[PDB]
């Protein structure tokens, strides 16, 4: 026999003994998330380890035989996926080395916490510090939060994540990858079609290409919610400069959602919420399901099976047992499929169960594929198709056909463009941010970006990429983009981008195959059959052909696509073009918001030039900021009778350029959102000598 | 006498697909009522002959073979189809005449912690001829060289089914009770 039937017979041993052990991880799984206890911990890692350990096993077996001795593409495409190594290259102690350092990111992450001003308070990121930043409208209580996260969780994450760096670098390399973000652009890696080959370095070239267009668009919203952030907070940012980091509606500018009561265009008008008109129609969990499930029958998917209704938790226990109230969907195995839901009769719940159930269609049209084939097309495929759903669900159209809003409903203009609007604070306010955040890892990895150049390099596309500043300066101790829940769980951020692009080329094709008139925002692919089976032709695919190829079948096209996604939102761009006449449209990167008060200072080189004897490049540095701190401390004892401890946290340094310049400014203890106005400071260096005219 | 279907039908050992047990009924008044009247079976899939011109004829020989398999491998029991079951274990002829009975026991061959009392070989040099049973559990190499396992290309060619209540309708056991007439060209 030959390699590829030698291939052929152990993946048929696999799938077998894969699919139970898979079924048992997932089943452990559920009873923890349906039943949060001590003992089903140990039970769902121990199901958990076995399928990773047979896993871990069985990949180098599958590396014994050669992809190129494989003729057929179906056996080739699932070693391919069994062939991949990931941490197994690396030396035992590089190995547990990783994994220390994996974990211990994690916990720092996971038990980050400030003290507020209340000195007998511990304020955690969930639900104490995301309220602040979610919901409290005062720039001061933002700026303690946002300041406070990255002050505390992003230093302590420092010295890991420049370690993180390292030793994830070393495993790609022995991968034969170039870094470890080339091994992360590797979900988008096809080789063996033709013509329809994704490289690594194409990934990147798209995502930067499709960014370019949509900088147009964001660039008027961004226009729009400046102007109506100076109305919130008026003196506190520039008419022309870029955003404060902390006025952005959560504790890392993500999505700009949260912004929605300030920036509503036409606040008279009300939303369109049908969360009171299913209370009086005695709406329960189960009709929320019931039709969600309608709507994918209508289009020609297959209905839930009758496992489903049974074995899924689709609201919360009335017993008192603990849940995980995140909303997901379960592809358990042997065709087992569920959603766990803690369903409310709310609007915005039943949004969630057409997107729930558009994973669980996912899962089941692939279901037939072997066992290493399914899954999604790539890490932004099963996503997109979860969320196309929820646009056609939050249609008026779809509202009006389940009697949930009145047949003699006037849709009006103002109401249609706080949607967009709406949609564009979380669709398009993420879309620099994810860009942004991704390229800054990708250029880390690629060691483009020095250690000693990550937080200058951090801000410095912050104000340019994203359009948004620092409130304080953060200088090399800082590690802010670790403060995020996915920089510091390694995890890729990219799916979140070609999802975005995926979501809109995936709805504006299914639109057009229902034969629809008019914007794209009104779109509705209900009870339109071919656009389900245009739709079923990419899912029932999973991981057996390329993605390039997957997006083909639906779309018509190959490549990204960011047209169908400006498509969209081109309703709210012609409206945002109309509102930012006369508004300046545009961030200029040299204003800060700590800029005004800032007092630059001159270092005059008196020493001889090219001396070994004295090397002033940072040992020195600190002398001045913690000398400053006693100039303005001795200066409220005497003058203001006032003692107030100053030190060296209080005094900023900001654009420090070594043995030329750097600017500072000088702030109250725990009150870094009023920083001392800059007269008072030259107050007391006018007091000594004058070095700076 | 009466032909002991309730002793076939009903039985509370069932063997496994590859291990198939055939039992010889003659010499009783065929009295086969119970089968299409009732909704029990979820397959009456009849072969050369009708359900309902089963009461007209007569004189005939019966055998039961009765073996459990998943939801979805009651496809490959019929004639003329493919499959690790039709390959491997259990294989109808193309001239095949008589019924396939098969009808869900989720509640009987299932539990909420798997049952793997039933097996299936996925292994086998060369595909079963019709009626023919291998119950050998012996090593298999693609080659065909004996080795031990574990090794490498050797693997044992029977696998137990993983039998839940959980799983969906196609991964659920299912009780196959095939019914061979001796025809009428004997
Ligand atoms: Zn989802």
């Amino acid at each position: 026999s030959t390699t590829e039937e030698q291939a052929k017979t152990f993946l048929q041993k696999f799938d077998h003994e894969a699919e139970d052990l898979s079924y048992r991880s997932s089943l452990a799984s559920w009873n923890y998330n349906t039943n949060i206890t001590d003992e089903n911990v140990q039970k769902m890692n121990a199901a958990r380890a076995k399928w990773s350990a047979f896993y871990e096993e069985q990949s180098r077996i599958a590396k014994t035989y050669p992809l190129e001795e494989i003729q057929n593409l179906t056996l080739k495409r699932q070693l391919q996926a069994l062939q991949q190594s990931g941490t197994s290259v690396l030396s035992a102690d590089k190995s547990k080395r990783l994994n220390t350092i994996l974990n211990t990111m994690s916990t720092i992450y996971s038990s980050g916490k400030v003290l507020d001003p209340n000195t007998q308070e511990y304020l955690v990121l969930e639900p104490g510090l995301d309220d602040i930043m979610e919901n409290s409208e005062d720039y001061n209580r933002r700026l303690w939060a946002w300041e406070g996260w990255r002050a505390e969780v992003g230093k302590q994450l420092r010295p890991f994540y420049e370690e993180y760096v390292v030793l994830e670098n070393e495993m790609a390399r022995a991968n034969n990858y170039e870094d470890y973000g080339d091994y992360w652009r590797g979900d988008y890696e096809v080789t063996g079609a033709d013509g329809y080959d994704y490289s690594r370095n194409q990934l990147i070239a798209d995502v930067e290409r499709t960014f370019a267009e949509i900088k147009p668009l964001y660039e008027q919203l961004h226009a729009y919610v400046r102007a109506k952030l100076m109305d919130a907070y008026p003196s506190r940012i520039s008419p022309t400069g870029c955003l404060p980091a902390h006025l952005l509606g959560d504790m890392w500018g993500r999505f700009w959602t949260n912004l929605y009561p300030l920036t509503v265009p036409f606040g008279e008008k009300p939303s369109i919420d049908v969360t009171k008109e299913m209370q009086n129609q005695s709406w329960d969990a189960k009709r929320i399901f019931k039709e969600a499930e309608k709507f994918f029958v209508s289009i020609g998917l297959p209905n839930m099976t009758q496992e489903f209704w049974v074995n899924s938790m689709l609201t919360e226990p009335g017993d008192g047992r603990k849940v995980v109230c995140h909303p997901t969907a379960w592809d358990l195995g042997k065709g087992d499929f569920r959603i766990k839901m803690c369903t409310k009769v709310t609007m915005d719940d039943f949004l969630t169960a057409h997107h729930e159930m558009g994973h669980i269609q996912y899962d089941m049209a692939y279901a037939t594929q072997p066992f290493l084939l399914r899954n999604g097309a790539n890490e932004g495929f099963h996503e997109a198709v979860g969320e196309i759903m929820s646009l056609s669900a939050a249609t008026p159209h779809y509202l009006k056909a389940l009697g949930l809003l009145p047949p003699d409903f006037y849709e009006d203009n103002v109401t249609e463009i706080n949607f967009l609007l709406k949609q564009a604070l979380q669709i398009v306010g993420t879309l620099p941010f994810t860009y942004m955040l991704e390229k800054w890892r990708w250029m880390v990895f690629k060691g483009e970006i020095p250690k000693e150049q990550w937080m200058q390099k951090w801000w410095e596309m912050k104000r340019e990429i994203v359009g948004v500043v620092e409130p304080l300066p953060h200088d090399e101790t800082y590690c802010d983009p670790a403060c995020l829940f996915h920089v510091a769980e390694d995890y890729s951020f990219i799916r979140y981008y070609t999802r975005t692009i995926y979501q809109f080329q995936f709805h504006e094709a299914l639109c057009q195959t229902a034969k629809h008139e008019g914007p794209l925002y009104k779109c509705d692919i209900s009870n339109s059959t071919e656009a389900g089976q245009r739709l079923l032709q990419m899912l029932h695919l999973g991981k057996s052909e390329p993605w390039t190829l997957a997006l083909e079948n639906i779309v018509g096209v190959k490549t990204m696509d960011v047209k169908p996604l400006l498509n969209y939102f081109e309703p709210l761009l012609t409206w945002l073009k109309e509102q930012n006449r006369n508004s300046p449209v545009g961030w200029s990167t040299d204003w800060t918001p700590y800029s005004d008060q800032s007092i630059k200072v001159r270092i005059s080189l008196k020493s001889a030039l090219g001396e070994k004897a004295y090397e002033w490049n940072d040992n020195e540095m600190y002398l001045f900021q913690s000398s400053v701190a006693y100039a303005m401390r001795e200066y409220f004892s005497k003058v203001r009778n006032e003692t107030i401890p100053f030190g060296e946290k209080d005094v900023w340094v900001s654009d420090l350029k070594p043995r030329i310049s750097f600017n500072f400014f000088v702030t109250t203890p725990k009150n870094v959102s009023d920083i001392i106005p800059r007269t008072e400071v030259e107050e007391a260096i006018r007091m000594s000598r004058g070095r700076i005219n | 006498n009466l032909c002991p279907f309730g002793e076939v039908f009903n039985a509370t050992k069932f063997p496994s697909v590859y291990a198939w047990e055939r039992k010889k009924i003659s010499n009783c008044v065929a009295d086969y009522s119970v089968l299409y009247n009732s909704t029990f079976f979820s397959t009456f899939k009849c072969y050369g002959v009708s359900a309902t011109k089963l009461n007209d004829l007569c004189f005939s020989n019966v055998y039961a073979d009765s073996f459990v398999v998943k939801g979805d491998d009651v496809r490959q029991i019929a004639p003329g189809q493919t499959g690790v079951i039709a390959d491997y274990n259990y294989k109808l002829p193309d001239d095949f005449m008589g019924c396939v009975l098969a009808w869900n026991t989720r509640n009987i061959d299932a539990t909420s912690t798997g049952n793997y009392n039933y097996k299936y070989r996925y292994l086998r040099h060369g595909k079963l001829r019709p009626f023919e049973r291998d119950i050998s559990n012996v090593p298999f190499s693609p080659d065909g060289k004996p080795c031990t396992p574990p090794a490498l290309n050797c693997y044992w060619p029977l696998n137990d089914y993983g039998f839940y209540t959980t799983t969906g309708i196609g991964y659920q056991p299912y009780r196959v009770v095939v019914l061979s007439f001796e025809g009428s060209l004997e």
